[PDB]
């Protein structure tokens, strides 16, 4: 039981780190195509 | 809602910060307080904002006090931000040995919710 | 075997924990940048 939940983690803990990869691509686009007027420097 | 330089002062969003304090309306609005009781000042460190802190204190924010008799020190001191709690500290040096309602101290503040790389600048 | 699968899980939460603060620092920096016209106060 312990040796099948200590499985079961490491299954969740590689879709979590999947999940946050795609969306710090997504966010790192970001900055590089956002409008900066008013608060340019 | 709350009031355009409570908003500009917590984002970051330092343009408008600089507008806001040079309106004919920007000499009273820079020491006013929410139903928090927090000033601009408050919230701006709080946030860990440290060059909109900064223009605010060049323009001569005063150092009022929340409604849990907090001051800036011990706001930014809570969140863990150490840049701004050495400029803080370089312009007013009397801010890091005050207390609060509850007693508490900087270094109390900042054990209670497990900030440990402020506690090595807070000593 | 339990010893050596607490320590993969502490280096996969070290690895979670160091993208998801460089993703803060960036969504942080939006909110400073962002053009905000319409939805103004």
């Amino acid at each position: 039981y312990i040796n099948a939940e200590l499985e079961r983690q490491r299954r969740k803990l590689r879709d979590i780190s999947r999940m946050l990869e795609q969306q710090h691509h997504l966010v790192r686009l970001i900055v590089q195509k956002m409008e900066i007027k008013t608060e340019a420097d | 809602n709350e009031s355009p330089l409570h908003f500009a002062a917590r984002y970051g969003r330092y343009n408008t910060v600089r507008q806001l304090l040079d309106s004919e309306k920007g000499s009273f609005i820079i020491n006013e307080s929410d139903g928090a009781g927090m000033t601009p000042l408050h919230i701006s460190s709080q946030q860990g904002h440290t060059r909109v802190v900064q223009l605010l204190l060049n323009r001569g924010a005063l150092l009022h006090r929340d409604h849990t008799g907090r001051n800036p020190l011990q706001l930014a001191a809570m969140s863990g931000y150490t840049e701004t709690i050495e400029l803080l500290h370089s312009v007013h040096s009397h801010l890091l040995d005050q207390v609060d309602k509850d007693g508490n101290t900087a270094l109390h503040l900042a054990t209670m919710e497990n900030k440990p790389h402020a506690i090595s600048v807070l000593m």
